[PDB]
């Protein structure tokens, strides 16, 4: 029986570790509790006060977290590396129906009509090989930047959705960036 | 290598000791109650709950006088003490009143149950009760367990209400802050279902551990007049470690 | 004997006081009650920390909450649903003539009726059927915005009124907006 | 020595987790290291370590 007691005791503590590593994940405090995440990165010139686990916002809505900040010695440009949730920035199988009649509607416009070929089957062929696979909501004339969240809150990456032509692939690097504006420069201009 | 051998023998007996106390809990709560079981639960609510009413109400006042006096000394430098009524009622409702009122329940009414069931074991009242046919778990132990799970969440509310009223006394009426901005700072920042209900669920998990430990130590004693008193310090230590241990786990879930 | 039946009955009374004192003198439960509310919605270009269950003001008075702030990923703009009230914000049983006697006053004015399509009873009968139900105090030229009180407080919504000849009916999208400003906005606009 | 060192850790994990949840709304958490070491040094460590 004593063995029984023992067992029914090793099963409590093992269950007591199964709870501590459940409540540490759902707290956000360890691991990544955001679904199907895909990773993009950018190149700044100056990113002050930006640790990992920062906010990435599209219009003020938290979509992602930052993971690593490295610095290239030769070119002197910093490097951010963030992960974005994909449940609400991607066009999934339903949401293709909203973009296929919109992203290919800019392709068959009056600008592209008498420009390449008025016999071309490429203008519809470019979209569905890019609409179905590796799509984002982010346009190819958007720039990203660092903002402040209350002139007192910690820094957070901010996307500025500007215009729209085309998307990125899952894993692409945003070209256009905008650096911060630190404290000791604002007091130069203000005076 | 005897000290390492004695140390490994110590924590193996303490692991087995958990497994006996787990099987004792499944025998109490998985049973429909015997006839007369409500008449003893009302009486055991008197011993555990009502006798503990004096220490909690007095000590709950003394923390409120400290929280109002310390929160004013910090919030006067930044000059924003319309948040005094918030941080007093936010320190108590989610953090101190679940925790401190379980550190005083483990002492006063926690260890008293281990003396009560413990002295019944050395003087053979438990062994005599069984030969009549009455099962001592259902008769003696089970009205004491259910009077512990009920009487502590009724006592952290009296701890939290007296602590805020005491903090209102030294903040508003002695140091001189505005009374209307004291109360109106509370209703903006302090919700009910996120703060007052989550301060009650935190004390039901605390009331289970400070009572299931304090009952098991007095049931599995060794019958000896100086073996009882060594199991009354085993139940104040083990309760205060499981209160502070399940504090961090419940705080990370509720406020993470 | 009767003491142990009584001295527990006192213990439930002192618990009964100190639970009622927490709900309706400390916690906000008595102050939050949507008096026969409904729901409208809007679309924003920046919601930088508009936390749910915030407050909505018309002139500096609480007439609404916040329920959901999600993106609209076909435009990448926000979407907020706020539940106002049906007694502070609409015209009740006697008040229904006060908006038909104002529709006849400034809207059905003869110098205003002789500024549009020619009729005699087209708009004159419409103001008796459109204006009777599904109508709030908000004139439709009132553009909602995000604001904050002080320089540390949370974000809250402000409806600035003015003008207006038709009223927003039910579940309608408030026309114009403006976002919230912080340090990434202001110093880039102070120049 | 064993009860105090273990239970002293569990309060520190709570004070760091509660002080961050409040000081992130006002956005000033360079005072996190102050309010943790000011709650312990003058108030909690004299009191809780006498209750244990």
């Amino acid at each position: 029986s004593r063995t029984s007691e023992l067992a029914v005791g090793i099963f409590v503590i093992i269950f007591g570790i199964a709870l501590f590593f459940l409540a540490m994940k759902v707290s956000g405090l360890v691991g990544t509790n955001l679904s199907d995440g895909y990773t993009m990165k950018a190149q700044f010139d100056n990113v002050n006060g930006l640790k990992p686990r920062a906010k990435v916002t599209m219009s003020g809505v938290t979509i992602g977290r930052v993971d690593s900040i490295t610095l290239d010695p030769v070119t002197r440009l910093a490097t951010v590396t963030f992960d974005l949730d994909g449940k609400l920035t991607s066009f999934n199988a339903e949401q293709l129906k909203e973009v296929q009649k919109n992203a290919l509607d800019e392709l068959r416009y009056s600008s592209d009509y008498t420009q390449a070929t008025p016999a071309q089957q490429k203008t519809m062929e470019q979209q569905l090989i890019s609409n179905m696979n590796s799509i984002t909501s982010i346009d190819e004339d958007a720039y990203i930047m660092v903002a402040t969240n209350g002139l007192l809150g910690e820094k957070y990456l901010k996307i500025v959705p500007g215009g729209g032509l085309n998307y990125l692939k899952r894993g692409d690097t945003i070209s256009n960036t905008q650096g911060t504006m630190d404290l000791e420069d604002l007091i130069s201009k203000f005076i | 290598m005897n000290t390492i051998a004695w140390l490994g023998r110590l924590v193996i007996e303490r692991i087995r000791g958990i497994g006996v106390a787990a099987l004792m809990l499944l025998q109490i709560i998985f049973s429909l109650p015997s006839a007369g079981g409500f008449g003893r639960f009302v009486y055991q609510m008197h011993r555990v709950g009502v006798m503990s009413l004096l220490i909690i109400t007095v000590s709950g006042l003394f923390i409120g006088l400290v929280l109002g006096l310390q929160g004013y000394s910090i919030l006067v430098n930044v000059g924003s003490e319309s948040m005094l009524g918030t941080m007093v009622s936010l320190t108590l409702l989610r953090e101190l009143a679940p925790v401190v009122a379980a550190l005083l329940f483990a002492g006063r009414a926690g260890s008293a149950l281990t003396a009560e069931i413990g002295s019944m074991k050395q003087s053979e009242q438990l062994a005599s009760m069984e030969m009549i046919g009455v099962d001592p778990l259902k008769q003696i132990v089970s009205p004491r367990l259910w009077a512990g799970i009920v009487s502590l969440p009724m006592l952290t509310v009296i701890f939290a209400a007296i602590g805020i009223v005491g903090g209102k006394l030294v903040g508003v009426d002695f140091l001189g802050v505005d009374e209307g901005s004291f109360w109106s700072g509370m209703q903006n920042n302090v919700q009910f279902g996120h703060d007052v209900v989550n301060g009650i669920i935190k004390s039901i998990v605390f009331a289970l551990l400070c009572t299931w430990i304090a009952v098991f130590q007095g049931y599995a004693c060794d019958p000896t007049p100086e073996g009882i008193a060594t199991a009354m310090t085993r139940t104040v230590v083990y309760s205060s470690l499981c209160v502070l241990g399940f504090d961090f786990v419940l705080t990370a879930v509720m406020f993470g």
